[PDB]
């Protein structure tokens, strides 16, 4: 996620939290680099399951 | 909101079964939804104005409590009464019932009402008194004094400038020279470009725009640490006007010699820098160039 | 002045009505048996200790301590007539008490104790038998889950099942309501637990649940039937002992 | 941090739920996982901010606290209160409940409270002293002190002034500085921001810029109906010197004393705000920002 | 001021919580039939004397007497609707008393005693009915041999067992264990008696022990089965009446 840097005298201190934390949030439910639970996504690299697979589909 | 649900007869003789139960502080929102039954069907009471009867405890007289229902359905005998702060006033064990009337004017033709139900009020942190200065105190009645302290201390104070202004200003022929230039001095100390000058270096070959900006207990600027401040995260920004004057690679910027400040010149990553002076900070934000040096201006 | 009737702290409520408002003179005294609650039990002994073959939930009698007095006796007379006419019923009766007034026994008049002919100021006391031991409070409607802090499993009162898919399988974990066959395609079905099952407007009892299905089911503190496949809205009674 | 799973109602009494036991010096890890529940069905509190309400002792009639619940789901009626040292206050048992209160700044809208509970605070090692409530001594006495200053404040500028009575009479003869001076405030009162300010509430986080305009006989505001002025459209358009001054939610615009007018505040549904007295319309643009209410400064 | 729960001498505690801290006014007066143990006799009886056929251990209740008061009566009967569903229990409860904190008892809430409907300030009492009537003390984990001075004679919880040999036989001249056709070769086999059997990591029930196999062990003061054959880790809890 693209985040703002937080330093010490930062005009608008809590507001560029907020909105890095909004940032981050919006990744972990959709989109970004990881993978979700939820929505169609398209995974590259060797991904090595040491566990069980299954497939409903 | 939260509802109550009760099926009220008028025929059936219950007398006190039928428990509603809420607490003091419920400002509109604990409403009671009520179903009006006559001998096993549905009432009926179009043209009737339903009312909420309260017998309330130790307040009694001919007019112990009513109140008009605003939201009902007198085809099929439903009616919904948000409890209104007169009903939560009295904290205890009290009998109610609801009413129905078709009145003219002034008086009165039909009235039936609804058999009694327990309307009980359980105490809440508002309604019980707390010890406070070694007297007892309800919430209410600190919060009114404090509020008359503000109101009565701010028109106090309004009035001792104003008097103290017309014993020099009026009562002097010259005196208002003294006071009027008091004031323009302020002023220009305050909202005009003046007896404070900052140098900013840059990369760029042109003139680049600056915006300055002052405000008070800033993040982590706070003098007992992280949110300690009144105002977590800065207090008031105060646009800083400015008057711009340039060279090669140098922008000199002049402002009121009320946000002068000698504190530690902090130069961020881009186009800003900040000078600190524990809880005060001055920040300046550069547009279309890079900030290399910051620094008073010297003569 | 004013001939205000009395209601004490523990009084009855037999049918909706008050007994000591019915009848001029009487008096609720005391109230025994709801407090404190017994249980019955199955216990198979052997050489070490014994273990508990069957837990069972007897129906218990509530006495009632009444004082009904008149100064003429015949009026006295004609003042129990009453009392006994409205006792004495053939189904069972609604029961709420003056300081328990959130619960709802459903009893029925027992067996009165012995009562003397003379005074005309008269103390004596009656039970009445409660077929189910339970006091049950208001009635709610909850959709899908029960989350609510209850003390003993509850039977329910109807559940008001709305289909989205196929076929019927309601679970939550121990108790499995099955219907093959079912009306697929957003179609209401109540099953009324205190009396038959229906389907959209029209009773079906024949039909409607497979063979294997539950209406023995109950309620714990937390259970869950939460599916895509249907919509449900229970109906339940929180019932205390 | 610990975890104490309870589900709380608003129709049901909670004497059904466990111990809720807590140890006296735990600080900031005692928390209470509570479910909200209203008729069997979870309660959503959306809109409404949970409060921790703990009623004070009924015999010496101190320990009351009302804490605003940091952690909380209000879609599902979920709340995780973090025990503070004024709940942990009293070793022994305490009686406290869950409040929902939607305010809108000062004033109550609706508020729906969960029924009491019981928990007990285990005694620790530790014991934490308390402060026996005086926020009535406190309050009083920086107001008595405050009007000590003005008494005091009074009769010393007085004191000054009469002093230099002989000075302030002949300070200017005529008039030659004062008739100057009268010139300077002329222009300082219409291009500089002097007296007059006037707050827009917004709906951004940040701090919108603001552009004001003054122009007189604009479309509707002639005194003879429309296309009655002597320049259709509106007269000269002057642009406002502002210094804006910025807080959460609020824009101080500091403007000059010759664009003081108190009219009628007409608030068009965007970034646009009028001030409307007969003719005269003073205009207020806000970019990227919406403006939600419109006032004159008042201390 | 601080209204501090008060925890009598000999307080219990029903499924790791007091009742006394449970319920405001609540306090345990006294318990009995702890200290005191009956048995139970089959006597066949001859022309002089007679002979004891067998002696039985018969569950025993514990009688619990209370008191619960409070000054308004809507209270007290909601005090009590707690007590019950908190005492009615489905399933048997660890049982301590605050003046034998180091044995358990486990027993079940069974009969409560006659409860008055005034005053306002109540006392009666309940009995508990246990099914074993041994309290039992710590959990204890010994190798091979049991030293310490055990009242009664004790059934284990765990018998770990670790193969040396090609088959197991575990004896201590009373009790025989056999197994034929064991896991040879250092082999870990619980011996899990309030449940099943198990091999290494899995369940094995059916095949572990042989036909003459004993799994009725009981544990005296002086109980050896130390054997070069086997390493024995016996668990055990002392049982006392």
């Amino acid at each position: 996620a693209s985040i703002k840097k937080v330093y010490r005298g930062m005009k608008n201190g809590a507001e560029t939290i907020n909105d890095d934390l909004e940032a981050i949030n919006s990744e972990l439910t959709s989109g970004g680099n990881v993978v979700h639970k939820t929505g169609d996504e398209t995974i590259a690299g060797k991904k090595t399951f040491t566990g069980n697979v299954e497939v409903n589909g | 909101m939260t509802e109550h649900f009760i099926t009220l007869s008028t025929t059936e003789p219950n007398n006190n079964i039928g428990i509603v139960k809420l607490r003091h502080a419920d400002v509109n929102s604990q409403a009671i939804v009520a179903q009006i039954v006559e001998n096993g069907q549905p009432k009926n009471f179009e043209g009737l104005q339903p009312f909420f009867c309260l017998m309330a405890q130790e307040a009694t007289g001919q007019g112990v409590s009513e109140e008009s229902v605003v939201s009902f359905d007198a085809k099929n005998g439903t009616l919904k009464y948000v409890a209104s702060d007169n009903a939560l006033q009295f904290v205890g064990r009290n009998e109610a019932y609801f009413s129905f009337r078709k009145q003219e004017g002034g008086r009165w033709i039909e009235q039936f009402s609804t058999r009694t139900f327990h309307y009980i009020v359980e105490k809440s942190i508002y309604s019980q008194p707390f010890k406070d200065s070694n007297y007892w105190w309800t919430f209410k009645e600190l919060y009114r004094i404090f509020n008359k302290y503000i109101e009565d201390g701010k028109k106090s104070w309004e009035q001792f400038v104003e008097a103290n202004r017309e014993i020099l200003e009026s009562i002097d022929p010259g005196g208002v020279l003294l006071a009027k230039v008091i004031d323009i001095e302020k002023i220009v100390n305050e909202k005009v470009p003046a007896g404070f000058k900052f140098v900013l270096e840059h990369d760029s070959e042109y003139q680049p725009e600056v915006k300055v900006t002052s405000y008070k207990n800033a993040i982590g600027t706070e003098t007992d640490g992280f949110d300690s401040g009144p105002v977590f995260g800065g207090g008031t920004i105060y646009n800083v006007p400015v008057s711009l004057s340039y060279d090669r690679q140098k922008v000199y910027v002049e402002m009121p010699k009320s946000y002068t400040l000698a504190g530690d010149i902090i130069l961020i990553d881009d186009g800003t820098l900040l000078v600190i002076k524990e809880t005060q900070v001055l920040c300046f934000k550069m547009s279309d160039a890079k900030i290399t040096k910051g620094y008073v201006f010297v003569a | 002045y004013r001939n205000l009737p009395f209601i004490p702290t523990s009084a009855m409520s037999y049918d909706g009505a008050w007994l000591e408002e019915l009848i001029e003179g009487y008096q609720t005294l005391a109230v025994e048996g709801r407090e404190m609650y017994s249980l019955s039990f199955e216990t198979q002994d052997m050489q070490v200790g014994g273990v508990i073959t069957n837990v069972k939930y007897p129906p218990r009698e509530l006495t009632i301590k009444y004082k009904l007095e008149d100064r003429d006796p015949r009026v006295l007379q004609e003042k129990f007539d009453t009392l006994k006419a409205f006792l004495i019923r053939q189904e069972d009766v609604p029961i709420i008490f003056n300081d328990d007034l959130e619960y709802t026994f459903y009893g029925r008049f027992k067996t009165a104790d012995n009562v003397a002919g003379d005074t005309n100021s008269i103390i004596s006391s009656f039970t009445v038998l409660c077929s189910d031991p339970f006091k049950h409070g208001k009635i709610q409607s909850v959709k899908n889950k029960v989350i609510e802090v209850l003390p003993y499993p509850v039977k329910p009162d109807k559940l008001s099942f709305k289909l989205l898919t196929e076929g019927l399988l309601a679970t939550d974990g121990n108790y499995r309501l099955k219907s093959s066959q079912a009306k697929k395609g957003d179609f209401l079905e109540f099953d009324f637990q205190t009396g038959d099952t229906f389907l959209n407007g029209k009773v079906n009892n024949n039909l409607l649940d497979l063979d294997s299905d539950f209406k023995n089911i109950r309620l714990t503190t937390g259970t869950d039937f939460s599916s895509s496949n249907y919509e449900l809205t229970i109906q339940y009674r929180k019932a205390v002992l």
